DNA sequence: GGTTGGTGTGGTTGG
């Protein structure tokens, strides 16, 4: 996360941290949709061009985190993956399309103070929320600044939509339905983005109808961070949601 | 198939608390 | 130290 914060404790309790068993390295954020699953962006898992193909046994899922290195003893809980499920149609080849993939766990993590799921939109509440100039929020342990130019908590940062004319028009990379851009635009004063380590991180909204927090986006790609012109890209959680409900309830 | 009490933080509208930095989320809604 | 930094009448947690 790039131009952020520290997240507040309990500010984000559906924050998944996916870590690397051999070696310890942080690979990646997530979210925890229910108490046994997990969401994620999919090049978290399998990206063949940095000769990525992670299994169940490469990786545990660590829970109710904040600070980014220490194990915060009697706060997180670490669970071991059952399965994975990448989506069919995900195209890691041209641009990322269907970033996303589900994690079920082997046995259902307990709710604290610092481990509550957060809720899957629905066509009412998409088409409410999900409209340019809308800010959401992203949280992530990435790098704080591009490649070339790490945090000791959780950040996070406030993002606004953008609509697809300017978010097309932005990169040479061929957009699809299943995706969205955020991201201040280089005259509005403010600015901050995602970056790199910071996929499967959740882009949340919070409606105000009920209150409730709901995940719109997934970090799927950017080019470079917080550069202006240029725009994180998220995995459009709703458009996938019928793939979602599918892989659990067969499953 | 929503889960029955997702999206409520504990520590936060679960005490009707707000967090530093939500209003600006509500605002974008407003005047966006 | 630790499955873990920095500095405690812990802290988001023992001892
Ligand atoms: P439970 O109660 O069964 O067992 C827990 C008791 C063990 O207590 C500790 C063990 C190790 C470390 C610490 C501790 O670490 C703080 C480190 C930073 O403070 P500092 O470096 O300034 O050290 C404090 C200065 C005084 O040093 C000592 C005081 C008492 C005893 C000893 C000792 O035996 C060796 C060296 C220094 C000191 C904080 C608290 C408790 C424990
Ligand atoms: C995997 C994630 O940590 C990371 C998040 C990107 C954050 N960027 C910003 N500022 N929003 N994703 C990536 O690094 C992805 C995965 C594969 C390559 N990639 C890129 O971002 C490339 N720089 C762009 C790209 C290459 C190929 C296909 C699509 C996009
Ligand atoms: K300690
Ligand atoms: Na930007």
């Amino acid at each position: 996360i790039v131009e952020g914060s520290d997240a507040e404790i309990g500010m984000s309790p559906w924050q998944v941290m996916l870590f690397r068993k051999s070696p310890q390295e942080l690979l990646c954020g997530a979210s925890l949709i229910s108490d046994r699953w997990v969401l994620t962006a999919a090049h978290c898992l399998l990206y063949p061009p940095w000769d990525k193909n992670f299994t169940e046994n490469d990786l545990l899922v660590r829970i109710g985190k904040h600070s980014r290195t220490r194990y915060e003893r009697n706060i997180e809980k670490i669970s071991m993956l059952e399965k994975i499920y990448i989506h069919p149609r995900y195209n890691w080849r041209e641009n990322l399309d269907r970033d996303i993939a589900l994690m079920k766990l082997k046995k259902p993590v307990a709710f604290s103070d610092y481990i509550h799921p957060v809720c899957l939109p629905d066509r009412e509440t998409a088409a409410s929320l999900l409209q340019a100039g809308y800010k959401g929020r992203v949280t992530g342990w990435g790098n704080l600044k591009e490649t070339w130019t790490q945090p000791s908590v959780l950040q996070v940062v406030n993002l606004p939509i953008v609509e697809r004319p300017v978010c097309k028009d932005s990169t040479r990379i061929r957009i699809t339905d299943n995706m969205f851009c955020a991201g201040y635009k280089p005259d509005e004063g403010k600015r901050g983005d995602a970056c790199e380590g910071d996929s499967g991180g959740p882009f949340v909204m919070k409606s105000p109808f009920n209150n409730r927090w709901y995940q719109m986006g997934i970090v799927s790609w950017g080019e470079g961070c917080d550069r202006d012109g240029k725009y994180g890209f998220y995995t459009h959680v709703f458009r996938l949601k019928k793939w979602i409900q599918k892989v659990i309830d067969q499953f | 198939s929503g889960e029955a009490d997702c999206g409520l933080r504990p520590l936060f509208e679960k005490k009707s608390l707000e967090d530093k930095t939500e209003r600006e989320l509500l605002e974008s809604y407003i005047d966006g």
